[PDB]
């Protein structure tokens, strides 16, 4: 798998400090390009690679709109998961989320995946068929239950066999013709 | 293009 | 309650265009199309939440939907290959990441000649009397063949009232030629009940084929949607 897209969600919760500082950093191949962060003065998608600097300005709206949308479903979801496992309604805890698609040299999938952490310890992941899904404790089966009652199977792997590997070719264009 | 999560 | 889905079967010519409508449970906000192809797993298209698109996945270019202030949603094909043709289903979830309430599904086969389609012919044939003799258990042989596409629902009809016990339909139509398709069921039937001279068993295939509104040129019959039945009686000795 010579080219891999990767992204980096994370929602580190701090009570009594304010709301959780969310960011998102994705990396084509190995190196960072674009990152998201929610401390940030005037919060907004950043290229962090010259050639994602020439990228459209409408693509950072349409991505910023939606990372400013995961901050409030996991906002909900940090919430949630005090009420899973019955954690102290004070205290600090983390969501870590790694989404990617790693494809070969010919273009087609080689793995897709997508794992969920909470506080270092997993929590749930999409199998490598892309159809099920692997819960690690008992809340996380409360959870499986709603992404299979909800379809988000099919929408994830969608995501990840279309949308990721379509972006990853734009990507890797962007990049080496200029790099 | 980054995943739009729907929450758990 | 309960999810509408409407065409629920249509032939196109390959490079036509249609529509395919959905009517979302009263008050759900929340729909998506999914689109099944004939054995492959289900391919998310697209899904729109309160009258705006959410998140899109599969769906082409070519294909545009969105969500009415009624809060129903139509699919509009345009320029239609022969790979499109699949069934399209419509799931339709309160809010989202709540449970989601499927479609009856829509079937959507794109024909590389309207020409093509011609409906089936059912034929049924008794069970053999070495097997009644030797068995105690007869078989009714039902072959619907010759018809393209591929759209017949088989049922059985015992006395005049529709059955599941004893069916053994097959699985999907076998395609014999490359514009003739062919299917057959078998139905499991007691020697003492074939031998009744008493009993009606029809088989009957139902054929979706072209809607009314699809022209047809003359020289020949339109195949339109009907349902074709080749009958027996029961016969003792």
């Amino acid at each position: 798998g010579p080219h891999s897209l990767r992204y980096f969600v994370t929602a580190v919760s701090r009570p009594g400090l304010g709301e959780p500082r969310y960011m998102e950093v994705g990396y084509v191949d190995d190196t960072e390009f674009v990152r998201f962060d929610s401390d940030a003065e005037n919060p907004r998608y950043e290229p962090r690679a010259r050639w994602m600097e020439q990228e459209c300005p409408e693509y950072w709206e349409r991505e910023t709109q939606k990372a400013k949308g995961n901050e409030q479903s996991f906002r909900v979801d940090l919430r949630t998961l005090l009420g899973y496992y019955n954690q102290s309604k004070g205290g600090s805890h983390t969501i870590q989320v790694i989404s990617g698609c790693e494809v070969g040299s010919d273009g087609r999938l080689l793995r897709g995946y997508q794992q969920y952490a909470y506080d270092g310890q997993d929590y749930i992941a999409l199998n490598e068929d892309l159809k099920t899904w692997t819960a690690a404790d008992m809340a996380a089966l409360i959870t499986k239950h709603k992404w299979e009652q909800a379809g988000e199977a099919e929408r994830l792997r969608a995501y990840l066999e279309g949308t990721c590997v379509e972006w990853l070719r734009r990507y890797l264009k962007n990049g080496n013709a200029t790099l | 293009r980054g995943y739009l999560y729907q929450g758990l | 309650s309960g999810v509408v889905q409407s065409p629920r079967h249509i032939i196109k010519e390959k490079g036509g265009r249609s529509v395919l409508t959905c009517i979302p449970i009263s008050g759900h906000s929340n729909v998506v199309w999914y689109q099944q192809t004939l054995g492959k797993e289900l391919k998310f298209l697209i899904q729109h939440y309160e009258k705006v698109e959410r998140d899109k996945g599969f769906l082409p270019c070519r294909f545009s939907v969105q969500q009415f202030d009624d809060y129903h949603s139509e699919m509009n094909m345009s320029a239609l290959e022969l790979e499109d043709s699949a069934m399209y289903f419509c799931a339709s979830s309160l809010r989202w990441g709540d449970e989601q309430y499927f479609g009856p599904g829509t079937r959507l086969t794109v024909v590389e000649d309207l020409r093509n389609v011609t409906p089936p012919k059912v034929s049924l044939r008794e069970p053999s009397k070495a097997e009644i003799a030797n068995k105690q258990k007869a078989t009714l042989q039902c072959q619907a063949r010759g018809f393209f596409p591929d759209h017949v629902e088989l049922s059985w009809w015992v006395n005049g009232k529709e059955v599941h016990s004893g069916v053994s339909t097959d699985p999907q139509a076998y395609k014999e030629s490359n514009y003739s398709y062919s299917l057959s069921s078998r139905l499991r039937v007691s020697a003492t009940f074939w031998h009744n001279p008493r009993n009606h068993f029809r088989c009957q295939v139902q054929f979706h084929g072209l809607s009314e509104e699809d022209k047809w040129p003359e020289g020949s019959p339109k195949p339109v949607t009907q349902n074709i039945s080749a009958e027996a009686w029961g016969r003792a000795d």
